């Protein structure tokens, strides 16, 4: 795909099973070991692989080759042996935990460390308005909201910001294997963050979303091909979903 | 050669705290996602652009998708001119698609252009590698083929002697000058590995990067408390640049003793005193953050370049007491102290 | 077994080192100080930045006096 | 797990057994000077006490208005002092507010307003602050009797809740009525007592006011600093049975590093 | 869709107030119970209620202990823990859920003990 | 072998209090005299870089601080007193270290003489 044009995706699950093939295979070939009896091109066995996921240039075709490794850690430890080499050859990351899938945030991301090398930052044009002041906003949330014990009361100055998050923590979490689109993801986040949540909730705003997601495609339809296709929300887009979220929040729950 | 000098980068963390030198040797330590490639690449900038002399960059074992940024950064920015021939600078690029036994020789094939320019022609050098960690590492993947018993964690038997070997051929002689420039991996933020800690005695300045300090949002991520240089000194620096970095960090040091009292205690208990120790010690850690020009895609904001008499009067007013008055907000990501309360302004009229 | 050298002791500000559950019960005690300190003294930068001007407008006002002497001691 | 993950875990509790072993040594004399000062104060509350021994006066049939006081400090770390009290306060409104009298309560201290602003959020009159940072005194007790009177309800009759120090490890929180109005205060008892008159008890009841609450600033400030000493003894005893639990587990994964990397060598010569 | 939409909501709901009770044994062992808030002091209460609740007594370890093997069905453990997910029992002790079959046999050892 | 035995035990006393220095006015006058002693001890062996001292200027120095004439100023006046204190003795008393250079152990006769040297410094000092 790669070198005649098209865009290709790769998935490896997962490369802690290709170690372990390379460890037995080259041991009775009577080579000597290194750490933990792995060899010594553990690190050139995983980087040589790594780098053909290129983007190649428009002069030679333009396509592209993502790559997705897996690799299973041991008891949630990342600074293993194979862990860190793999770690320092990607561009980002995404740290799936066990208490995040436990507490309810399903899927289980680290929104705090899954850092990202944003790949000149082609996230798009819409998504950039509503999610850069998401990520500030939960950003905002994280530093201020683990006490889990109160003595003291300040809802002018503090409980007005982490009421912000758990309906921006509860709006992100999904179901399985029925994924989402881009314009039907701007709609849903232009309701979180414009303050039109505050006074649901946050045990109805999973409930919120299905009824709020049937009533945009069914009904409004061609207001989210002006999304899709202009790729901003521009300032009568601004206009319309003003209406619509208010029409839908008068009479939501009666 | 034997005389020291200063050297000024525009950093507030750099030029106060681990001030670098003319013809010294420089490394730049820290974990994997820190701020290493940003921080060479931003004195890139700074300093081989303001210079008379000429500059290496070689590329021992790194991504070979950053290996095409700083081929197109430098075109459109002058340094590389594709036309006539007025460039400044020179690469050598082995990356880590590469076997290990090349993997241990563009370490030596970059200071063998870097010493022609400081030997034969009688000129002053520039010497940027990343990552240097790579030469060694690529040493004991070929360790046990070659028939030798492995040392210690997994490493060659003859670590601090083929590392020896090359770094003493990276000096200034008494016919040329050498800048050297080093970015130095830390394999898994372990900094007691026997790879990092047999290099911390080749380098004049070290500018160690943590990640507990980039997760608070500060950028640099320089740590304060264990960045160091040879020539903070009262006899080269002057006696003023000396009385406020020691004061500096004998501040944040004070701060560690307190944070272990607030999660027990809560910040309304401690003392009137202890409080404004606390409050001047965020001051000082967020004015220590300053945007870089390199980060103008990445956060958005705009670039500063602080000159050295700014920066030793800014940070001897916070420790004075005539900024007490402010939110910690107004430091976050400014240059200069005068644009620290241009932004306390802003801040109350949009109230 | 800490009243030895070989035995191994701990640090100043170790306890923010881990990341627990008192890392993070004293770096968000932290922020839940600091940001309503930070909205007493964004409310008092409207007096004090105009009393700035009234300190100068003090001096002003000080100095046409003096001016005023001497003009009396020219005439 | 780990070698540095059990080290900076077994660091950090070596830091957290210092700081509270400090801590007690610091509530030992403050409890020490506020188990001084009470026992002068204890013959001040035992006049107030006596006039109501001679003259047994009672809370008739049912009032208009009502009142709750109770104290208590801003500072947390004591236990079951706060909650000793908040939830005594709440057992009382649910046995008012059905013979119809309307009630109104005032809490001296942060940290009984922390507790009751979700479901007593309306029945505040007023709220103080900064109790018990500095040693409680007279003067403090004038300041909120002083301000109860500039706010235009009329009370006719209340109560405060304090925390009665008993020993070094228990407290016992009690109640005591207070008569407000001057026609309960004037009754078949006080038919006996002599020249005051009906503006005489208006002026009598009211220092009754600020010395009640005195009664109270004494009791409820020893109270929460012996009961800061005592639970900071079972945050010092908790330290020391965990850092023995994680030297040993250190000690055995020191041990089996040392092993690990050996047998990486003995068998790296071996295979050659 | 496959274990019942009602079960699936008992099942994930029972992880979330058994992480957050273990999230905070830090604090607990250190400082103390009585230095947490009011809904923290609820979901301690209740999830030391459902740890007790998962023990049954077998049929083959009849011979060990003298007590009699107790097999429950599917729908009256559904049934029997959403009555402790919505607080039905929280006035019941936590030794009456403890080694019982079906739910009401942990109001009847309650009703034991008086 | 005179000065640091009386040195190196206050020194020792100061490390088991240690730690009630951070948070405390509520201490016993005992306890707050080891945090007072202690702290003027470890400020008078500071140092700066290459400059080695001769061994009876250190006598000199180390005789103010145990003996008790300096427990009256501020911690930041005692790493000027030091300074101050050697600059007059080194010049205007140049015969009497060598008095100590020579015989090596301090008699009563210079016991009596360094009391009548410190306190009549110590007065024309904080100006
Ligand atoms: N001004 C900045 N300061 C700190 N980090 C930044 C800044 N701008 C971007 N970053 C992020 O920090 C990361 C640092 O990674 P980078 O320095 O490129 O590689 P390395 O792993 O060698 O440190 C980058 O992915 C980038 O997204
Ligand atoms: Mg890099």
């Amino acid at each position: 795909f790669r070198d005649n044009g098209k865009h290709a995706l790769i998935i490896y699950d997962d490369l802690s099973k290709q170690a372990v093939a390379y460890r037995q295979m080259s041991l009775l070939l009577r080579r000597p070991p290194g750490r933990e009896a792995y060899p010594g091109d553990v690190f050139y066995l995983h980087s040589r692989l790594l780098e053909r996921a290129a983007k190649m240039n428009d002069a030679f075709g333009g396509g592209s080759l993502t790559a997705l490794p897996v690799i299973e850690t041991q008891a949630g430890d990342v600074s293993a042996y194979i862990p860190t080499n793999v770690i320092s050859i990607t561009d980002g990351q995404i740290f799936l935990e066990t208490e995040l899938f436990y507490k309810g945030i399903r899927p289980a991301i680290n929104v705090g460390l899954s850092v990202s090398r944003v790949g000149s930052a082609a996230q798009t044009r819409a998504m950039k308005q509503v999610a850069g002041t998401m990520k500030l906003e939960l950003a905002q949330y994280r530093e201020v909201a683990a006490f889990a014990q109160f003595g003291s009361d300040l809802d002018a100055a503090t409980q007005q910001l982490l009421s912000r998050g758990v309906r921006l923590t509860e709006l992100l979490k999904q179901g399985q294997y029925a994924p989402m689109a881009i314009e039907e993801q701007v709609a849903v986040i232009y309701a979180g963050v414009r303050g039109y949540l505050d006074k649901l909730e946050p045990s109805k705003i999973t409930k919120f979303e299905n009824a709020f997601l049937s009533h945009v495609i069914s009904q409004h339809q061609a207001l989210l091909g002006k999304i899709r296709a202009d790729g901003k929300i521009s300032e009568e887009t601004d206009a319309k979903l003003k209406e619509i979220v208010t029409n839908f929040l008068a009479g939501f729950e009666a | 050669s034997v005389e020291q000098e200063i050297l000024v980068t525009g950093i507030k963390v750099v030029d106060l705290l681990a001030p670098y030198a003319k013809g010294g040797k420089i490394g730049l330590f820290g974990g994997a996602g820190v701020g290493k490639t940003v921080l060479i690449m931003e004195l890139i900038n700074n300093v081989a652009k303001a210079h008379g002399g000429y500059s290496v960059f070689a590329g021992v074992g790194e991504r070979t998708r950053e290996g095409n940024d700083l081929y197109h950064e430098m075109i459109e920015s002058g340094v590389i001119n594709l036309k006539d021939a007025t460039s400044k600078v020179a690469l050598v690029y082995g990356q880590m698609n590469e076997p290990p036994g090349a993997r241990a020789r563009v370490a030596l094939t970059g200071l063998t252009v870097a010493e022609y320019f400081r030997d034969q022609e009688g000129q002053d050098v520039l010497l940027f590698i990343d990552n240097i960690f790579r030469f060694t590492q690529a040493g004991s993947e070929v360790s046990a083929l070659l028939g030798r018993i492995p040392s210690a964690v997994g490493y060659q038997p003859t670590l601090a002697t083929d590392m020896g070997t090359m770094q003493e051929r990276i000096t200034t002689t008494k016919k040329g000058s050498i800048t050297s420039v080093q970015a130095i991996y830390v394999p898994a933020d372990d900094l007691t590995d026997p790879a990092p800690a047999t290099t911390f005695a080749h380098l004049d300045a070290t500018t160690v990067l943590s990640r507990a300090i980039a997760e608070l949002g500060i950028y640099p991520a320089v740590d304060p408390l264990d960045s160091t240089s040879r020539i903070m000194d009262p006899n080269i620096v002057g006696s003023e640049h000396y009385d406020v970095a020691r004061g500096v960090q004998k501040i944040l040091q004070d701060y560690k003793s307190l944070q272990d009292i607030i999660a027990i205690l809560g910040m309304d208990e401690l003392s009137e005193e202890d409080k404004l120790t606390v409050s001047r010690a965020r001051k000082i850690q967020r004015f220590l953050s300053q945007p870089f020009q390199v980060a103008e895609v990445f956060t958005g904001h705009l670039g500063k370049l602080v000159p050295l008499k700014e920066t030793i009067k800014g940070f001897q007013q916070i420790l004075a007491g005539e900024y007490d008055h402010l939110p910690e907000q107004a430091f976050y990501m400014v240059g200069p102290i005068e644009e620290a309360v241009a932004k306390a302004d802003k801040l109350a009229e949009e109230h | 077994s800490s009243d030895t050298p070989e035995g191994v002791r701990s640090g100043a500000g170790a306890v923010r080192d881990a990341g627990g559950a008192f890392g993070k019960k004293e770096q968000a005690d932290e922020e839940r100080y600091f940001r309503a300190r930070a909205r007493e003294q964004l409310a008092a930068l409207k007096k004090h930045h105009e009393n700035e001007i009234s300190h100068h407008v003090k001096e002003i006002e000080r100095l046409q006096k003096e001016i005023e002497r001497h003009k009396q001691s020219i005439k | 797990a780990t070698l540095k993950d059990i080290t900076r875990r077994l660091k950090s509790i070596k830091n957290i057994q210092k700081i509270t072993k400090s801590m007690k040594m610091v509530a030992a004399a403050k409890y020490a000077r506020a188990e001084r000062d009470l026992k002068p104060a204890r013959v001040y509350g035992i006049g107030s006490l006596a006039l109501y021994e001679k003259a047994d006066i009672k809370v008739p049939e049912d009032k208009k208005k009502h009142l709750i006081i109770g104290v208590s400090s801003d500072r947390g770390l004591c236990g079951a002092i706060h909650s000793s009290v908040a939830k005594q306060i709440k057992s009382e409104v649910a046995n008012l507010t059905a013979a119809g009298k309307e009630v109104k309560i005032v809490g001296v201290g942060d940290k009984i307003r922390g507790i009751l602003h979700r479901t007593h959020s309306d029945q505040f009159l007023v709220t103080f602050k900064e109790v018990g940072r500095k040693p409680p005194t007279f003067g403090d007790a004038s300041v909120i009797a002083l301000e109860l009177l500039n706010s235009g309800y009329e009370f006719d009759e209340g109560s405060i809740i304090f925390n009665r120090f008993r020993s070094v490890i228990s407290y016992k929180t009690e109640e005591k009525p207070i008569f407000s109005l001057d026609t309960v205060a004037s009754a078949e008892s006080m038919s006996i007592y002599d020249d005051i008159d009906a503006d005489v008890l208006r002026n009598y009841q009211e220092y009754s006011l600020a010395n009640i609450i005195y009664y109270s600033l004494k009791e409820s400030t020893t109270s929460e600093q012996s009961a800061r000493m005592t639970a900071m003894d079972n945050a010092s005893k908790n330290a020391s049975e965990m850092i023995d639990k994680l030297t040993l587990t250190f000690n055995r994964t020191r041990q089996a590093v040392i092993t690990k990397e050996l047998i990486e060598i003995i068998s790296g010569a071996a295979a050659l």
